[PDB]
């Protein structure tokens, strides 16, 4: 209902970025907070009444602003605060109160490379009639990646899904799951499964591989 | 966890929705509990709170099919969304303000961690865990075909392993059906032991699988 701009910002490590809030009616009694929420967590309190720090964040977050216009700045942008940001005001005592729609922070940093492994279908899987393998890309940044599944050297189209992590608190890097599935006898009809992943950080395609047995 | 969210996870339309906000320990604070929902990649959206005195207060939307309580002898607040569809499909968090008020966003300084509601006429399936066994090195868990999404708990070694650990998003697979991975890496020295717990509320399935190379 308030209105948060941009609607997200990247930025390197170490850089100062600006989060700016506004409302059409003015904040009563300066209650205006600002929220984090990283994935899958829920929102967390940054600030309070404008510009007053939580216990335990860093003091390189900071609030400003009066009435209907507001900022949260971060002056040293750092791996864990990749997350949305939201705003939220009350402006009476009876129920009119709001969040605002929130602003995505992505943070910036160098070319890594992943780190690929691969995951044969367990036994107790083959049990059933199906099979899943998986290729494991860990840390790697930027997010674009290509995988790509072989069996038997023929390329697969339709049968895999894949699954992104959020960049990480520690290293801002990625991580990503690429799950092959196939039927328990296509399985058993073909001898190596290989995943091969291309990627900014690799002079050349990494391909990992397994042979079935 | 301070506020331990409860709900049924996975509800069929025409349903009512009864979701659970318990104060798991003591806080000398008068305080007050808001109710907020988080639709599937959107933003925060105000239910509606419950102040220090016991005042609800109920957001425009949710004034006609929500009714908020509080069960004091279980320190246990209620809410209750008739009506259910599929536009309800939402996390629900339930969060303190510690000023007592039951009408605002501005100082939730507590927040529980969110129960996944999901509305769907589509009926629940718990999963099925399998290992992911290592050929550093890394091994993991894939729980496969369960519905609805979430409620659904990843944790290692009944919570002792959290460094390098990264659960991945659940991804719907073509058969309607959500497989998840989770994934740790560990140095090559695995002797010790690799035990993930997986929980899935919905289908009461609370299955602890070893992974061995």
């Amino acid at each position: 209902q308030m209105t948060q701009s941009p609607s997200s910002l990247s930025a390197s490590v170490g850089d100062r970025v600006t989060i700016t809030c506004q409302s059409i009616k003015s904040v009563y009694n300066n209650r205006l907070g600002w929220y984090q929420q990283k994935c899958g967590k829920a929102p967390k309190l940054l600030i309070y009444e404008t510009s007053i720090l939580t216990s335990g964040v860093p003091s390189r977050f900071s609030g400003s602003g009066s009435g209907t216009d507001f900022t949260l700045t971060i002056s040293s942008l750092q791996c864990e605060d990749f997350a949305t940001y939201y705003c939220a005001g009350g402006f009476d005592r009876s129920g009119d109160t709001t969040f605002g729609q929130g602003t995505k922070v992505e943070i910036k940093r160098t070319v890594a490379a992943p780190s690929v492994f691969i995951f044969p279908p367990s036994d107790e899987q083959l049990k059933s009639g199906t099979a899943s393998v998986v290729c494991l890309l860990n840390n790697f940044y930027p997010r674009e990646a290509k995988v790509q599944w072989k069996v038997d050297n023929a390329l697969q189209s339709g049968n895999s899904q894949e699954s992104v992590t959020c960049q990480d608190s520690k290293d801002c890097t990625y991580s990503l799951s690429s799950t092959l599935t196939l039927s328990k006898a296509d399985y058993e009809k073909h001898k190596v499964y290989a995943c091969e992943v291309t990627h900014q950080g690799l002079s050349s395609p990494v391909t990992k591989s397994f042979n079935r047995g | 966890v301070q506020l331990v969210e409860s709900g049924p996870g996975c509800v069929k339309p025409s349903e009512t929705l009864s979701l659970t906000c318990t104060v798991s320990r003591f806080s000398l604070i008068g305080y007050a509990i808001t109710w907020i929902r988080q639709p599937p990649g959107k933003g925060l959206e105000w239910i509606g709170g419950i102040s220090s005195a016991a005042t609800t207060f109920y957001s425009s939307w949710a004034k006609s099919r929500v009714t908020i309580s509080v069960d004091t002898s279980k320190n246990q607040f209620s809410l209750k969304l008739s009506s259910v569809t599929a536009a309800d499909t939402a996390v629900y968090y339930c969060a303190r303000d510690p000023r007592g008020y039951g009408a605002a966003l501005d100082r939730l300084d507590l927040w529980g961690q969110g129960t996944c509601v999901t509305v769907s006429s589509f009926s629940t399936k718990g999963p099925s865990v399998f290992p992911l066994a290592p050929s550093t090195a890394a091994l993991g868990c894939l729980v496969k075909d369960y519905f609805c999404e979430c409620p659904v708990t990843v944790s290692w070694n009944s919570g002792a392993l959290t460094s390098g650990v990264h659960t991945f998003p659940a991804v719907l697979q073509s058969s309607g059906l959500y497989s998840l991975s989770s994934v740790v890496t560990v140095p090559s020295s695995s002797l010790q032991t690799y035990i993930c717990n997986v929980n899935h509320k919905p289908s009461n399935t609370k299955v602890d699988k070893k992974v061995e190379p």
